[PDB]
């Protein structure tokens, strides 16, 4: 302008670095900054100050992952013991964003609670057909070779556990203890009077006492 | 882009109580760090070889 | 109650502390250019490598 | 029976299933507004199954 007022509007592409929280991923709320200054100078010879209290989101193009909850720009004062009267200026600009989790619920969790319900119905298949392993060891290389969509998938971070992280080991450890007892009841059937005689308490509890106890079957 | 006998390189050094120190290694802020999602730092020195 | 605020080497300030608080701290870090000292009410955390001191008298952080 | 190996066939479907997964995570894009057709399909199946 004729006065000499200058208004310079460039163009980037900010690349910031960030503290990810992942604990609660894919249900995780992000604070990111941006902070600028002046590189070569202090606040003695150039002074900066933010033009508005919030960040300007008017022309903002909609994202498809994350949602904008709140955005607050905020100038400090920093001084050195060294020198009494020369302030150092910076406005940092922080923008809180949510996860929407409907891209990682569809592709990590629905299959995990198929695999649980899955790990659950192996006990109502009867040991005289010769499958229970078969059915139980199918359901563990199931959930092995999805392992391999959750690595593809999931961060590969060593902050914390995520919670989808916790999760997916929750079912492995599930499918794992069902195999195990699935080998003991398999062992429990076979068993020859040849060599194993039923003790008193075994034939005492489930002979004559849970049987009559439950109520749903047949 | 010269040699030995025309740049001499060095570290850099600090004062405590008058005396000078060398600066033996990197330097970081400890709080505006924000630290690796799998590396953590053990040490970091630094060295003049010749 | 009562506690010094002032940053570093700063002409002395005060400050009431809110009721309740008994404590009043003095944290000190160095970074590229210097050392920085800030003072204010309560005994809060720190990440490491940061000097922390915490005094529960009366204008005692400075 | 003993030899029809019913639940072997339908256990087997389902790892062939749970490999398209890996399969098709590849290919989908990665955005969170509506879910795919293809992976409406997969979901659809292995439920069935
Ligand atoms: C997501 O992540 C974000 C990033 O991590 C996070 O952002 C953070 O948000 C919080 C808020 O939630 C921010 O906190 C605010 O910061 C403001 C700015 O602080 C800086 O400036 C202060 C002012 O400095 C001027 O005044 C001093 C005297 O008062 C002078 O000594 C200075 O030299 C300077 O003077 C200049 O200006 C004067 C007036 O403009 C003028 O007279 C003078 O001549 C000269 O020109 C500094 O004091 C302050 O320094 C303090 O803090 C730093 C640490 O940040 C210490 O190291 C220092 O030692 C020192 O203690 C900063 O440099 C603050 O103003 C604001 O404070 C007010 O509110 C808090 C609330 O707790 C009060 O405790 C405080 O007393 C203030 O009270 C206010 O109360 C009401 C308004 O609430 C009002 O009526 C009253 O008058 C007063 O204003 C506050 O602390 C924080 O900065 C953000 N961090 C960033 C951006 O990194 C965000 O929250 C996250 N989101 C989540 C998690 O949800
Ligand atoms: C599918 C599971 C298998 C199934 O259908 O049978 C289970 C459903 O009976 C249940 O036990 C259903 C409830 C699941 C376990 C309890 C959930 C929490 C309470 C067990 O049924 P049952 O009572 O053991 O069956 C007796 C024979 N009958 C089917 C002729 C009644």
């Amino acid at each position: 302008d004729y006065t000499g007022k200058i208004m310079w509007t460039p163009p980037a592409i900010f690349k910031s670095y960030c503290e990810i929280i992942v604990t609660h991923f894919p249900f995780d709320q992000q604070n990111c900054t941006m902070k600028l200054g002046i590189w070569t100078y202090d606040g003695t010879k150039v002074s900066i100050s933010p033009e508005s209290d919030r960040p300007d989101l008017s022309t903002f193009m909609e994202s498809g992952e994350w949602v904008m909850k709140d955005y607050r720009g905020w100038k400090h004062w920093v001084y050195y013991t060294c020198c009494p009267d020369t302030p150092y200026l910076d406005i940092t600009y922080h923008f809180i964003m949510q996860r929407i989790p409907l891209y990682f619920v569809v592709n990590v969790i629905i299959p995990c609670l198929l695999f649980s319900f899955l790990t659950g119905l192996v006990f109502y298949l009867p040991t005289d057909s010769g499958e229970k392993m078969t059915l139980s060891i199918s359901v563990l290389l199931s959930l092995t070779v999805f392992l391999l969509v959750i690595v593809e998938l999931i961060p590969s971070t060593s902050s914390a556990v995520p919670l989808i992280g916790k999760y997916m080991l929750f079912t492995m450890i599930f499918v794992i203890s069902s195999i195990i007892i699935t080998v003991v009841v398999i062992n429990t059937h076979h068993r020859s009077p040849s060599t194993h005689t039923m003790p008193q308490w075994v034939r005492k509890i489930f002979i004559d006492t849970i049987p009559n106890v439950m109520f749903f079957s047949t | 882009n010269y040699d030995a006998n025309e740049i001499t390189m060095d570290l850099m050094t600090d004062t405590i109580d008058g005396k000078d120190y060398p600066i033996e290694w990197i330097i970081i802020d400890p709080e505006a760090f924000t630290e690796n999602g799998e590396w953590e730092i053990i040490h970091k020195p630094a060295k003049k070889n010749i | 109650r009562i506690c010094f605020n002032h940053q570093s080497s700063q002409p002395q300030t005060t400050k009431t502390c809110s009721p309740g608080e008994s404590s009043c701290y003095n944290k000190q870090w160095s970074d590229f250019r210097g050392t920085i000292i800030e003072r204010g009410c309560g005994c809060p955390t720190v990440k490491p490598g940061i000097k922390l001191s915490c005094c529960e008298s009366e204008v005692c952080n400075n | 029976q003993a030899g029809g190996q019913k639940c072997t066939l339908s256990i087997s479907v389902l790892l062939a299933q749970t490999i398209f997964l890996f399969l098709i995570a590849q290919k989908v894009p990665e955005t969170s507004l509506n879910v795919p057709l293809i992976g409406k399909y997969l979901i659809f199946v292995m439920f069935v199954s």
